[PDB]
C-alpha cells in the first residue's frame, strides 16, 4: 500500500496473509486474501498460477505482522488451491483473476471466529456501489516502488471506484480495462495499493454492509497518474464462487 | 519472479 495508514488486524479481520514455504524452509509473502466462510479464502489466481501446488502455502488469520506472531493469530494449510480455469495475461490485464482456497489447520478445523478474525460478506448479483465511492484496501505489500522488502505491518488505505467509461479513457487503460473489473484510485493519485497487494479485498460499505467488492489484481506501476488500481469484479463471480465452495 | 507491479507476485522465469 502506498501512503494510507498502518492499521492492525482488528480493523480487517478478514484478512489473510498468504505464504510460500521453499525447499530449504525460508518461507516468503505471495499475496492478501479475504476470509469469506470459515474454510474458505478468495484471493487472485495470478498468486499461485506459476507455482500452482497447493503444499507450498501457508495462509494465517488474525495476523497484523509479516514477520512476527500476532496474538490470535491463527495458522493454515491449503487443503483446496481452486484457480480460475479461463485465467489468462495480457501486458496489463489479468481476466478472470480469482482463486480460491480451502484452508484447514494441522488438526483439520476451519477458522474459529474471534475479535481478530471474521468473515467478509460477499455482494449481491449486478450490485456494486457507484462510482465515486470510498471503498478500503488491505495489505503487506510494498510502501514506495523502490522497496525490496515488504512492510513489516499491516496497512491500509481509502480509494474511490471509478467509472468503466473513465477507466477505459486512452489515457488510462483504453479497452484493456473490461466490465468484469473495477477500477479504484486517488484523485490525487497519492495512494494505491501495490504489488504484493494482490489477492488482498477491497472493501466497500454497501447498504450498510462491508462487502467484497473487489479483489487487488492489476495496473500499471503504483500510484501512478491515470493508471487506477484494477480490481476484480467481485459480484460478476459469484456463480463459479458457489459452484466451487 | 518479475517486480513489474499488481499481477506478477510469485511468478517464475520460463
Amino acid at each position: 500500500i502506498i501512503g494510507g495508514e498502518f492499521t492492525t488486524i482488528e480493523n480487517q479481520p478478514w484478512f489473510a496473509a498468504i505464504y510460500r514455504r521453499h525447499r530449504g524452509g525460508s518461507v516468503t509473502y505471495v499475496c492478501g486474501g479475504s476470509l469469506i466462510s470459515p474454510c474458505w479464502v478468495i484471493s487472485a489466481t495470478h498468486c499461485f498460477i506459476d507455482y500452482p501446488k497447493k503444499e507450498d502455502y501457508i495462509v494465517y488469520l488474525g495476523r497484523s505482522r509479516l514477520n512476527s506472531n500476532t496474538q490470535g493469530e491463527m495458522k493454515f494449510e491449503v487443503e483446496n488451491l481452486i484457480l480460475h480455469k479461463d485465467y489468462s495475461a495480457d501486458t496489463l490485464a489479468h481476466h478472470n483473476d480469482i482463486a480460491l482456497l480451502k484452508i484447514r489447520s494441522k488438526e483439520g478445523r476451519c477458522a474459529q471466529p474471534s475479535r481478530t478474525i471474521q468473515t467478509i460478506a460477499l455482494p449481491s448479483m449486478y450490485n456494486d456501489p457507484q462510482f465515486g465511492t470510498s471503498c478500503e484496501i488491505t495489505g503487506f505489500g510494498k510502501e514506495q516502488s523502490t522497496d525490496y522488502l515488504y512492510p513489516e505491518q499491516l496497512k491500509m488505505t481509502v480509494v474511490k471506484l471509478i467509472s468503466h467509461r473513465e477507466c477505459q479513457q486512452p489515457h488510462y487503460y483504453g479497452s484493456e480495462v473490461t466490465t468484469k473489473m473495477l477500477c479504484a484510485a486517488d484523485p490525487q493519485w497519492k495512494t494505491d495499493s501495490c504489488q504484493g497487494d494482490s489477492g488482498g479485498p477491497l472493501v466497500c460499505s454497501l447498504q450498510g454492509r462491508m462487502t467484497l467488492t473487489g479483489i487487488v489484481s492489476w495496473g500499471r506501476g503504483c500510484a501512478l497518474k491515470d493508471k487506477p488500481g484494477v480490481y476484480t469484479r467481485v459480484s460478476h463471480f459469484l456463480p463459479w464462487i458457489r459452484s466451487h465452495t | 519472479g518479475n517486480a513489474l507491479g499488481r499481477g506478477c507476485e510469485n511468478h517464475r522465469c520460463l
